[PDB]
């Protein structure tokens, strides 16, 4: 229940609800002071409140891995249907937590910020920065490493 | 006085409700919009165009 959660790894709902099923809905316990997960009047609820909440998580992940996914390959990966996975897309924006660009003709999902040219130029300037400073340091290194010929 | 009035709050409204369904910017079509909004199709598509201008 923890491992899958805690990973940013990519899961499936219908997985879980059986995996999960097994092992955690039982919800055995000798305590009265919980014995909720699943198993408890409110528990039937919060079950049924996890669908959205997993396939939430697998629209953030994708946010960040992808930049650009298609469509029909985002209904899969989410578990929701074509209709479904365009809505929830428009309510999650809205409601700020991911950003994406739908197409409501199911063409393409876009979690990057706006193409610019522009934009990619800016992006290498600052690695350019860091590439600069790795070069200087490496030298240094050199030179105490060549003249050892006794460690090899 | 009350035709003004209600004319501002009108005006206001229409705006505010359509913030929300066009947020993912690209090629929303006008009818899943329209559905989300709480409009009619006839009423969308005239409150849009005014809007572009």
């Amino acid at each position: 229940l923890l491992k899958l959660f805690t990973t940013m790894e990519l899961m499936r709902w219908s997985t879980l609800v059986e995996d999960y099923g097994v092992e955690l809905r039982k919800g055995s316990s000798e305590t009265p002071a919980t014995d909720v997960f699943s198993s408890t009047e409110e528990g039937e609820k919060r079950w049924k409140d996890l669908k959205n909440r997993v396939v939430e998580h697998n629209i953030r992940i994708m946010a960040k891995y992808y930049t650009r996914i298609t469509m029909k390959r985002m209904a899969q990966l989410l578990d929701l249907s074509v209709d479904e996975s365009e809505a929830f897309l428009s309510n999650l924006v809205v409601n700020k937590t991911i950003f994406a660009k739908v197409d409501r003709l199911a063409g393409v999902i876009n979690f990057q910020r706006p193409k610019d040219p522009n934009n990619l130029l800016n992006d290498w300037s600052q690695k350019l920065n860091s590439l600069m400073s790795l070069v200087n340091k490496t030298t240094h290194l050199i030179a105490k490493e060549e003249m050892i010929h006794n460690l090899q | 006085i009350i035709s003004t009035h209600l004319a501002k709050l009108y005006d206001n409204l229409l705006e505010q409700n359509l913030i929300r369904v066009i947020e993912p910017f690209s090629r929303v079509q006008i009818e899943h919009i329209s559905s989300l909004i709480k409009l009619s199709k006839a009423d969308v598509e005239r409150k849009l165009s005014q809007m572009i201008l």
